[PDB]
RNA sequence: UAGGAUGGGGUGUGAUAGGUGGCACGGAGAAUGGAUUCUCAGGGAUGGGUUCGAUUCUCAUAGUCCUAGGCUCCGAGCUCG
């Protein structure tokens, strides 16, 4: 991973922060793609000068085109994409034993950050991608999307968050059968409880390290794999 | 050039030549003692040109005037031909196109064999139970070999059909082998799905008569013919059907269909109907 | 008029085909002689008939219209409306001669064009009739001769230079302009005027070709002398391309003759099918022979100024390039014919295993064919060889004595010599025409044997009288060769009718040899005979002739020692036998153990059957086959059962192909 | 039994939805047709009879809905049966390198809101409808039943968007069915293949007989009369709760 | 409908299978009770009626199925659905820190899985000579293989590898008969006996499938979202 | 890190177990490689070197493989690492009417008994080896590796055998993590579909060819070396447990 | 064995002793609201030949369909010439 340069939605905390300090620890390059209000400029200084914050509203395409912009002016190309950015909201559907139903709002708002602005990342950064001189294995880039297993088995309450999850899980397939004659792979991690056995909750440390596995390994395509120590 | 020249003569007596010659072309046009010969070639060119020329104008003329799929084109098809047929290759009963015929063969005759197994297996990968197609005798330096990778191109790499050189009888049982020909004394009454058919890749216009059969007796193979007149009336017309024509038949019989069905393959004009 | 025409030799002049040409044309067809034999050989290499429009007989002798009468049945079953003869004059009391043993001009029409008519021309040959008189109503001195005028052909029309002045080109409007220039009249003033050479290729007058027949040196000096020839000849107005002579070598090697042929021009070829021609003209018939001669050599004896000798097929092209063509030429070679027989699948080990298993009268079978002659079967004939100084001949179809000379080779003047009587036992187109042929050549085999020229003697039904007396009267002198005896006189109940017709028949046993002669009348026909032979060794043979099972042939022929009978047909069909009456195959074998004869032969196969007849279990020890060429002695009567599976193995093909057929013809009645 | 039942069918003027309608209303239910305004519908509901009332409302929007679900409450008293299958598809790659084209993201958001966020906004408040209902003998008191399709698990290129509703559609199947399990409501899903629903008939009589072809058994396009057939064996069907049903005769879609 | 169909039934004496044998008869169809002979099957055929019959075989042999299906063409001269219910469960963990005993894990395997292929064979071999109806089919397989193919839990290794089997053998076997016409369907049975699962809907539910001539090649999970 | 590791490896004489032989031991990681005795085992043990060797046992029997395991305890100490690529294949349609004939009942089993059930009887037997180490730090005491072709989820016409027994294998996956959990052993599964393996080349090169050309991206076959990567990365790994990966480049099978 | 009828090698059909026109459908290879562009196959039985130009004009070979039969010459009137 020496010299490639990556662009890690959600890169100012959790897995996609993770991913940056880890890829860049081997010798990469990072971009950190996150809202301008977000700390991950102290952490662009961390990285040192081999790293940059790119300030970005995903579900905005002005914002994630201005951000790839300057990764252009800073780095040339773009190698791989980390889909990180997400929240999470608990709510059922609907509660007889208090007459409750789940706001539309706050359905349209978990759609709008985690499944659309995913695609839009996507749909941008391949575009980026395109501009790449094929590898000598014929591949432009690598693109890695994050869908919780809650896409699989979602808890009581978790319906908006299972609904944008499973449709990550259904986009990997189609998408990646897009790009496959332009040559990028795209690829889903599911997460689990991060942060029977392992019993403790998951370290970020081995999400890096399986998107590292996925950069490196040149035949994982198209594929989810659930990371979740089997609960 | 001293042939060009000729032809330059001829189109100044205003014969039927083409406008232009190629050299390979030329080189094949030097290809045949007889004057005659050299005529009808040369009017097989002058009649390309005419016709190419002739569609170039109509297709100038033509141009004065919430989908949930894209466009379902003829890749998308062919892939899943090509799945069929893989599954064929490996589970579907075998088809054997007889080769070695080259010796018999005059130049048009070649081509039009070429252009018979082309149809032939066009036909059979859209069937919805291809046969498993052997080209046996087949040799690698040979005018047919060289034909077909002209033909086809880099699809020749690619076609699912299995090419060899040895014969039919270095394969298969040979109390399973059924050398087809309309010559056969032996009339074939139901199509058996466990015998292996070949059918001899041999186009000369019903001309040399009887080579399958002396090919099929010099061993010891079993032979059928096709019951043609005996569930179906017949009048001017040759027995020996085109290779597109018996694989279809053929098609048609291995998924259960009755004679009266299959034989509408046959060309209308050679047969008043059934009986 | 035509583009192509040329002609082709069909038969050498050899003394068992005769000569004969055949000239070809794109419009019309025609023929030059019509002898013993011609129609076989033309059949045998594919030479079609279907517009054979005139024949032309350039003389009036049954070595040169022997087989006239086969074609003129040929003629009317093709479908042919009107066929036109051309030569002498006494046609016209052939053609009334013929009608006697056939029927009178049935549905087709014959036309006579004699030498004294008019000139006779069409859309492709003008065709003059030369008569000429030997030195020194029948007339025996006359030789008609030929000479025929091609039409004049347009030149070639210019195109390349054509469009020099401007005239346009691919399109229809230059067909009249092409049409006016090429009939010498020039084109209009199309801005000038354009006239004939300086656009068309100048016209072919055309090339004639010459027939001339020379049979003796007594026509030197009329063709010499003759006015109408070096009309031709004389000049340079288109020098005539070709002279076809037939005439014997001793007549060319004359000095007056020689210079005659050299009179034509130095460009003029010479066409010669003379009695020194070496060539084969019966492939398929040498082939069996050879073949054959593998099972047992005894039974199957082996067969036997510038100028061209002419050969089989041998053409000559006349409106092309006119150059001479060796591309049909027959090729003779024995080594392919053996290796063909042992390279069948079951006739290499069978003959191997007959061999392993191991003189007068002797009987030969000239021919075993019925009514027409097809490629392999002649017509009937069987020549008995009593004694070496007797001969007795038991039936004589058309070109027997062409059989006969192939079998014998230069034997064959021998033979005749010994040649006793003739046999004629029902007077069919395919039992009695070949009789003229055997007299005159009797003769020069006697004459050359220096035997005395004793009358030959003839055993025939009475209406055959008729026949030869209008032709001897009419055409050509015979009778003074042969002494008739009527066959009634011979019968079992017959009476002296006269003391002249006694001293011969009791002169013929004398001379055969034989103990007394016996004749039967067998229900064929009107005047249908069979025949009893005893000698004083003791052997009897009987001849059935055409007939079916009969009650009274029966009676006579009882314990003979080797019957000859018809087997036209087979168990399929006995009703159609019965229909035309003729005799199946179990009608026949059943007659046989009645007769209780020591071994019985068959004949008289049907033109259905190409070479043999169906071979069933019925078949035993005594009842045997004939085929064309073969020798039986009385010592091989064991031998024959032996050789069935040979037979079978050889002609695996064709009796493949006949069971073929049959089931044809059955399929096209199931579909019907 | 489906005797006297009253069900509320969204997407009711055409395809899927109208076969069901049509099926349960011959049976002997009772109807709500929910669609569009400008939609032919009207014309459906005369035909069905007077047990059946047709609703306009536009599936996006809650106020359309609720007001459609008060006129099924006014005029049958109760709600039974609830069956979704209004949607739109949209086919679209995502990039196209050869010609630099991009997927527009105002079709994204259309698909999304009227298949995905349409789909939920139906089933929130029809389960508010049904929580109303007295339970029937054995706890349950309504089913809902969602049209996924085999998009949702294998797409095929340009179906990002809609495979990405179809597959939330089907994630989100399992946690609103153990919501409203309590409750006794139960919550279906059903998978159709290639069906000769509007969205088909309209492709050309070539790619339609392919699309035919492509499914192994039975080969041909699935009859909108089976799709009624196995809701009503949902409806009946006690114990299927929480599930995917693939309608598909086994085909498997090919990239 | 169903009715005039006839069915055969392994393990049809008792449990799920028995109540699918009821049911169909009950609707007009045939059944035969495919079954062990100590099953006391006998009993049961003799309850509904003339139209339902008892073979006994066991299931993982070839030549007691051949028997049986002999049996069924001679009484009714048709087979037109197979449904396999027959099986046997073990608890034994894998390794317990004491190993998981081999001949449990045969014997559990070939009973649940090789039992069912060897009927699908022989089945087959008889529903492939009907006559295909207006629809082109020809019979319906069912298949049952419980969740714990999906989600076994502990010390079902067996019993879960079992019916993971069955679940991954369904569509390539629905694939391979495809062309012959016979519909292969699965179905995931969960707690039987907010309560466990009643026999009679799970029969309810082959009937629905039986009817449905558009399902095939899928595993249906009768669970009741457990 | 793999360093120092000891691992066992099933049907290591060629293949996707030589494959990760070559990777461990040149990572520096000891090997067994478990094979039947008729194969060139031996042969690779030696060309390998000090830190490879060729234990001959036929894993359908209790027997032969409790003795190579007793070898590699014997040489090595202990075993950390196992991997399953032992495996057989077969080519037979379940019924074929047009022929008229039956899946033979032995091959079934016989396929059965090689693939699945001496899968589980290798399992079972290197546990009770892997029960005696000392944990690692994190709880983990040992890795066990499968191997289930693609066939398991979407097996091809002729593939009922093996699919069934490599759907076994996918099915009892999760149930050995519950089972071994409490004890530290994780158990995880490879669906590596068409790779350099040679069950790739009794079928006729034409078919690999279009086989391979198939796959979406890369389109080709899969590189064995690419197998030992993902092996490693599982091996590193703590939390990849009781999960399936497809390793096939996103090929999805038609039939 | 003979005579005729005729042969469109992807399928239906025309311009019919010579100039004119072919038309509609189908197939192979490589790329993009069911259409487009390039490329491949375009010998009206096979092989010779003629004409300024041949599908139609001629021959040879092969396939295919249909069809293939028999005595009066004159008066005595079973025999006579
Ligand atoms: N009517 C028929 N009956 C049986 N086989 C036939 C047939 N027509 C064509 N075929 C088969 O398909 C091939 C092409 S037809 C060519 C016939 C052959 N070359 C010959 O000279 O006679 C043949 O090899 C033949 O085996
Ligand atoms: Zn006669
Ligand atoms: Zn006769």
């Amino acid at each position: 991973v020496k010299g490639l340069v990556a662009v890690i939605t959600g890169g100012a905390s959790g897995l996609g922060l993770a991913t940056a300090e880890r890829l860049v620890g081997q010798g990469a390059s990072a971009v950190l793609l996150d809202l301008p209000n977000s700390g991950g400029e102290a952490q662009a200084k961390k990285l040192g000068n081999n790293c940059v914050f790119a300030p970005a509203d995903v579900t905005s395409e002005k914002d994630v085109q201005t951000a790839l912009a300057l990764a252009k002016g800073k780095f040339g190309r773009v190698d791989v994409a980390v889909n990180c950015a997400g929240i999470a909201v608990a709510s059922k559907t609907y509660n007889l034993k208090k007459g409750q139903t789940h706001t539309l709002e706050d359905f349209q708002r978990v759609l709008d950050v985690n499944l659309m602005g995913t695609f839009n990342v996507i749909r941008l950064v391949a575009g980026e991608m395109g501009q790449n001189e094929p590898d000598q294995g014929g591949q432009r880039g690598v693109i890695i999307n994050t869908a919780s297993v809650a896409a699989f088995e979602g808890q009581v309450g978790q319906a908006a968050y299972s609904a944008s999850k499973g449709g990550i899980v259904g986009m990997t397939l189609p998408i990646a059968r897009d790009l496959a004659p332009i040559g990028i792979r795209v690829m889903t991690i599911a997460p689990g409880l991060f942060g029977p056995f392992p019993s403790r909750l998951g370290d970020p440390a081995e999400y890096a390290h399986l998107v590292q596995a996925i950069i490196e390994n040149p035949f994982l395509n198209g594929e989810v794999i659930r990371l979740d120590g089997a609960i | 050039a001293a042939t060009r020249e000729f032809i330059e003569m001829w189109r100044l007596l205003g014969r039927e030549v083409p406008e232009h010659i190629t050299e390979e072309e030329l080189k094949t046009l030097m290809e045949c003692v007889s004057n005659t010969a050299k005529k009808k070639y040369l009017k097989y060119l002058y009649t390309k040109e005419k016709v190419k020329k002739a569609r170039q104008i109509k297709k100038e003329m033509k141009a004065a005037a919430n989908f949930l799929f894209l466009r379902l084109w003829d890749r998308n098809m062919d892939i899943a031909m090509g799945w069929k047929g893989a599954q064929a290759m490996q589970f579907g009963q075998p088809l054997v196109f007889d080769m070695a015929y080259e010796n018999y063969m005059k130049r048009k005759e070649l081509q039009n064999t070429v252009s018979q197994l082309l149809e032939s297996e066009g036909w059979n990968r859209r069937n919805v139970d291809p046969f498993h197609i052997y080209f046996c005798n087949l040799k690698i330096d040979g005018a047919l070999h060289r034909e077909l990778v002209k033909r086809y191109q880099e699809k020749w790499d690619k076609l699912l059909l299995t090419s060899t050189e040895k014969s039919h009888v270095d394969l298969f049982p040979k109390d399973s082998i059924i050398y087809l020909t309309a010559d056969s004394p032996n009339v074939m009454t139901t199509f058996r799905h466990d015998k292996v058919y070949v059918i001899g890749s041999f186009v000369d216009k019903s001309m040399q008569p009887g080579t399958s059969l002396a090919k099929a007796k010099r061993l010891n193979l079993a032979t059928e013919c096709l019951p043609l007149d005996k569930y179906l009336q017949w009048e001017i017309g040759n027995k020996n059907l085109t290779l597109d024509q018996m694989i279809r038949i053929l098609l048609c019989l291995k998924n259960n269909g009755n004679w009266q069905e299959a034989l509408q393959f046959v060309p209308k004009r050679k047969h008043t109907g059934f009986l | 008029g035509p583009n192509t025409v040329y002609l082709q030799v069909v038969a050498a002049g050899s003394r068992d085909s005769g000569a004969a040409l055949y000239v070809f044309s794109e419009f019309n067809r025609y023929l030059f002689n019509c002898g013993e034999g011609v129609q076989r050989l033309m059949q045998e290499h594919k030479l079609k008939v279907a517009r054979l429009d005139n024949i032309f007989l350039t003389r009036m002798h049954w070595s040169n219209v022997g087989g006239l009468s086969g074609m003129i049945l040929t003629l009317k079953e093709t479908g042919l409306p009107k066929c036109v003869l051309s030569g002498p004059p006494q046609l016209e009391k052939y053609l009334e001669a013929i009608k006697i043993f056939s029927g009178p001009l049935k549905g087709i029409e014959l036309a006579v064009r004699p030498h004294s008519a008019p000139e006779y021309e069409d859309e492709t040959m003008t065709v003059y009739q030369i008569p000429i008189h030997s030195e020194q109503v029948r007339d025996s001195s006359l030789v008609v001769a030929f000479i025929c005028k091609l039409h004049l052909k347009r030149g070639n029309f210019l195109v390349l230079k054509a469009k020099e002045m401007g005239l346009p080109v691919g399109t229809a409007a230059i067909a009249p302009i092409i049409a006016a220039v090429k009939d010498g009249k020039s084109i209009t003033h199309e801005g000038r005027e354009i006239l004939a050479e300086e656009l068309c290729t100048p016209p072919d007058p055309g090339a004639a070709f010459v027939v001339v027949e020379c049979p003796d040196e007594s026509f030197i000096q009329p063709i010499c002398e003759n006015a109408t020839f070096q009309r031709y000849q004389g000049k340079a107005d288109a020098p005539v391309a070709l002279v076809v002579h037939m005439a014997p070598a001793s007549v060319l090697v004359d000095s007056r003759y020689q210079q005659w042929m050299e009179r034509f021009g130095p460009d003029t070829q010479h066409l010669v099918l003379n009695e020194n021609c070496a060539s084969v003209h019966n492939l398929r018939s040498h082939k069996i022979q050879t073949q054959l001669n593998l099972i047992h050599p005894d039974i199957f004896p082996l067969l036997t100024v510038p100028m061209v000798q002419g050969e089989c097929l041998l053409k000559y092209q006349l409106r092309p390039r006119r150059e001479w063509q060796r591309d049909a030429i027959i090729t003779c070679n024995p080594e392919e014919f053996i290796v063909e027989a042992l390279q069948l699948p079951n006739f290499q080990q069978s003959v191997q295993e007959y061999r392993r298993s191991a003189q007068y009268p002797e009987i030969i079978f000239l021919g075993t064919g019925s009514a027409i002659p097809m490629k392999i079967r002649n017509v009937s004939a069987t020549l008995v060889n009593i004694s070496p100084d007797t001969s007795l001949l038991l039936d004589c179809g058309e070109g027997t004595f062409g059989q006969l000379c192939r079998h014998y080779g230069d034997q064959v003047d021998r033979v005749l010599g010994t040649l006793a009587a003739v046999f004629v036992s029902h007077l069919h187109a395919n039992h009695h025409t070949g009789l003229p042929s055997i007299l005159l050549q009797r003769e020069r085999a006697l004459a050359s044997l220096g035997k005395p020229l004793h009358p030959l003697l003839v055993v025939a039904p009475n209406q055959l009288k008729a026949w030869l007396q209008q032709y001897h009267n009419q055409c050509q002198e015979v009778l003074h060769h042969i002494s008739m005896i009527p066959a009634k006189c011979l019968q079992e109940g017959a009476e002296i009718s006269s003391p002249a017709v006694e001293r011969l028949i009791s002169s013929l046993l004398r001379t055969c040899d034989l103990e007394e002669f016996q004749t039967c009348l067998v229900r064929h026909c009107k005047h249908a005979f069979g025949c009893a032979l005893v000698h004083t060794s003791g052997w009897k043979v009987v001849y059935s002739g055409d007939t079916m099972p009969c009650e009274a042939l029966v009676r006579m022929g009882k314990d003979a020692t080797l019957l000859i009978h018809e087997a036209t047909l087979e168990d399929g069909l006995e009703e159609e036998a019965v229909e035309k009456t003729h005799s199946t195959t179990s009608q026949a074998i059943s007659v046989g153990m009645r007769m209780n004869a020591e071994f019985i032969m068959l004949n008289h196969f049907s033109q259905r059957y190409a070479k043999v007849p169906l071979f069933s279990p019925n078949f035993s020890e005594k009842v045997g086959v004939a085929f064309d060429h073969m020798k039986v002695c009385f010592g091989d009567f064991p031998t024959m059962p032996k050789l069935i599976p040979p037979l079978k193995a050889l002609f695996a093909g064709d009796i493949e192909e006949m069971e073929e057929r049959r089931e044809k013809r059955e399929l096209r009645q199931v579909r019907a």
